[PDB]
């Protein structure tokens, strides 16, 4: 720029859309991993045992 | 008259007051107020618990020398009872109400004002005394002459060195 | 046994001074005492006068 | 000449404030007339002021959180060199300020001081933020008067219903009372968001993050 | 040789509202507000307690009852009073005042934030104090609409307080509300708005692109 002793960078001027993909990606991805976990439930009063289960 | 100063020192942990009118004096628990002296201000107590009539129990005993104020403070905005027609008018109101509005201006004449408060106006004392005062820090507070000797004597030491 | 929860006690009166009613417990022995007067507000007898 | 001075100043509104005036009201739709003095000798009438006491707190604390004149923002107490700090008269929650670079730990409220669980110690000196005097949050209770007088309506309404299921038993005079109090609760609860708004962006911390960032 | 009765236009006077709350009872109204009847005071109370009820209605209330921004500028020794009855105080949300909150106490407001009863530091660059607020007028002075709305209610209710009929009761709450309703139209039609130049995003929106 004028008056500018040093230049910038080209990714200065998308540092914006590249914050907004790494935190789309970010989500997506926790997203993926949280729905991947298993924690199983079962309903008080089961009538069942688990030990044999 | 309402207010009532206290010291405790030692194993004592009640405390007993007595007020002017008939019977307990006041009309409400919610009368009663507890302070404590911390030899510079007006800090108020906690750990007081009211267990007779007319008396007061600590948690734990009040160390060496400790000072309390017991007093009483009234209704300052709305009689104490309201009257309408068609009500079950019994007289027991009535003395109330005369010993409530008797008790706002009690502690009037005792010396407490409520927080806040300055007089506005020019007062006048007729050319009576003021006196037991302490010297001010700030230029706003008054000043008694123990201040005034005090400047007296720098004048006379610089004037005699002179 | 069989002993209803008493609410409310009303009483019809035709000449009344002021007066007072005692409660007492058998159980609990503590005593109440209920204060009655003769004087309601908006009514005739209500003059300073008698 | 003119004669809207002399006219409306004989109008009277007659608004309710005194607590007497709520235990009268209470003392309604049950019989008898209400009491002329707080104290009097009746037994009913200590007992209306028992139920506006019990249910203050009650209401004010809604659930959770109460209103915006129970809230109060940070605090500093600055623990006695004696030990742990005493809670300031009768508090109904008390919370850890939220400030940047404080770290959570436990504050649990025994009667009047405080307790930390995690330290196990009645006393909490070492956890005192540096240079900081344990900032946190707190709900004091105003009594019954300094308040607005909404709420004053709402808490007679409420307290009026309990007496009269308590005392009596007729299913037309509680239904009203339940159902119309209701209706004054919903109607000032909504104006409580409404007083001190806020919004989803910059009070919500990734939000607002995401807000400077791309802009 | 008669007093006879005096002509009354809708339900102006106090005195005509409590003869309406103390009809659909089957007795008759007092002459005299005062009298010498104790049930007249039951609906002379009735009225004054729905009064500060139902103005302030659901949140905000009626057209009549708010009031636009005031000035109250605190004084040297704090805080200042609020005027005898306000339902409800907010700051003024004009631009480029920053949101601090107030809180009404007894009378005088309060400050959580400043955690002091007075509110001097509060105090707004070259501007005292600017803070919006709603009265309650007392029952005379009144639009006649409310006038009408406010007795049913009262009266509504004070069936119940006395010994009424299903019937009585379920006519009078069915008009009450629509009585309400009937009112509540008009709302929109006195200080009418819309999204438009109103809602500062559709202002901002509107100027710029045209």
């Amino acid at each position: 720029s004028y008056g500018e002793d040093w230049g910038r960078p080209l990714c200065e001027d998308y540092s914006g859309d590249l914050f907004v993909v790494q935190f789309l990606s970010e989500a997506v991805a926790r997203g993926a991993a949280l729905m991947a976990d298993i924690k199983y439930l079962i309903r008080p009063g089961a009538q069942t045992d688990v030990e044999h289960f | 008259y309402s207010y009532v100063e206290r010291t405790g020192d030692g194993v004592a942990t009640t405390f007993n007051f007595a007020f002017t009118g008939k019977g307990k004096g006041y009309l409400l628990a919610n009368q009663i107020y507890v302070e404590r002296w911390d030899g510079a201000s007006w800090q108020s107590a906690t750990g007081w618990s009211l267990s007779g009539t007319n008396q007061i129990t600590f948690l734990t005993p009040l160390a060496n020398g400790q000072v309390i104020r017991i007093r009483r403070i009234a209704g300052k905005d709305y009689p104490f009872a309201q009257f309408e027609p068609g009500v079950m008018l019994d007289m027991a109101s009535l003395n109330n109400t005369f010993i409530h509005l008797l008790e706002i201006t009690q502690e009037l004449l005792d010396g407490f004002y409520p927080d806040g408060f300055y007089l506005k106006q020019d007062l006048n004392m007729g050319w009576n005394k003021i006196v037991n005062l302490m010297p001010g820090t700030d230029g706003g507070h008054a000043v008694n002459k123990t201040q005034l000797d005090t400047l007296s004597s720098h004048v006379d030491d610089v004037d005699q060195k002179h | 046994q069989d002993v209803p929860v008493i609410g409310l006690v009303h009483l019809n009166l035709d000449r009344y001074p002021d007066f007072t009613v005692e409660i007492t417990n058998r159980k609990s022995g503590a005593v109440r005492v209920a204060k009655a007067s003769n004087r309601v507000g908006g009514a005739r007898n209500n003059v300073v006068g008698y | 000449q003119s004669d809207t001075p002399s006219i409306m100043a004989e109008s009277q509104f007659n608004s309710l404030s005194t607590k007497l005036d709520a235990v009268n009201l209470c003392m309604r739709a049950i019989g008898r007339s209400g009491v002329d003095n707080l104290t009097s000798g009746d037994l009913d009438a200590e007992d209306a002021d028992t139920m506006i006491d019990i249910v203050s707190q009650r209401l004010q604390y809604n659930d959770g959180k109460g209103w915006w004149f129970n809230r109060e923002p940070r605090w500093s107490f600055a623990p006695d060199s004696n030990g742990e700090v005493v809670l300031p008269n009768n508090t109904l929650q008390v919370l850890q300020a939220y400030t940047l670079n404080t770290r959570k730990i436990d504050i649990t409220i025994r009667a009047g001081r405080l307790y930390s669980t995690t330290l196990h110690s009645f006393d909490v000196s070492p956890l005192v933020g540096p240079d900081g005097f344990i900032w946190l949050d707190l709900m004091l209770m105003l009594p019954f008067e300094h308040m607005p007088l909404n709420v004053l309506q709402a808490i007679a309404y409420q307290a009026a219903a309990e007496f009269i299921v308590s005392k009596d038993a007729d299913q037309t005079k509680l239904q009203m009372h339940m159902q119309m109090a209701a209706n004054l609760h919903t109607g000032m609860q909504v104006e409580e968001s409404k007083q001190n708004r806020l919004n989803m962006l910059v009070h919500n911390p990734t939000q607002r993050n995401f807000g400077i960032m791309a802009g």
